């Protein structure tokens, strides 16, 4: 009761069901290191300008 | 103009200069700072994009 796979039938792409885990850290990653810390607030001008040598603005 | 206006516009000047260098001094510091431990706004040279990599599973298992 063999019946041959049509045209296109053995490279679809299918569905298996398992009852192995899925592997958690299957790269073996180490701890990824902690982002800069934001910088948040509002947006204030700046103190006395630009306070670049004698320029007041 | 009397010594009471031209005493009290010199106090004035005197706390905007001295704020101005007090933040002078500061930004120094925070620039050696945030220059010799990468970790601010500033000094932030470019790392690549993680968004580059495709998770698609490969034509072969182990990658
Ligand atoms: C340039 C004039 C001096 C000529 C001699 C050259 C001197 C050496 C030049 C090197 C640079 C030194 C300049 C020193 C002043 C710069 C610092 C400063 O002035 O503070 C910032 C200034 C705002 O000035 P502020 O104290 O806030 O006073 C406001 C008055 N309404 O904001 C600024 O920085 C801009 C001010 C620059 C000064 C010239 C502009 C003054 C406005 C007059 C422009 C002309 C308008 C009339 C147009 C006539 C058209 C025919």
């Amino acid at each position: 009761g063999w019946v041959r796979p049509d045209l296109g039938d053995l490279s679809k792409v299918t569905k298996v069901k398992t009852d192995r885990p899925l592997p958690e850290n299957p790269y073996h990653s180490r701890a990824r290191p902690e982002p800069n810390p934001e910088v948040e607030g509002d947006l204030k001008p700046a103190r006395h300008g630009s306070r670049l040598f004698f320029w007041t603005m | 103009d009397g010594p009471e206006k031209n005493y009290e516009r010199t106090m004035a000047i005197l706390q905007i200069e001295a704020e101005k260098a007090e933040l002078r001094l500061k930004e120094l510091e925070v620039r050696r700072l945030m220059r010799a431990r990468g970790d601010g706004p500033w000094f932030h040279y470019p790392t690549i994009d993680k968004e580059l990599i495709d998770h698609s599973p490969k034509a072969t298992p182990d990658n």
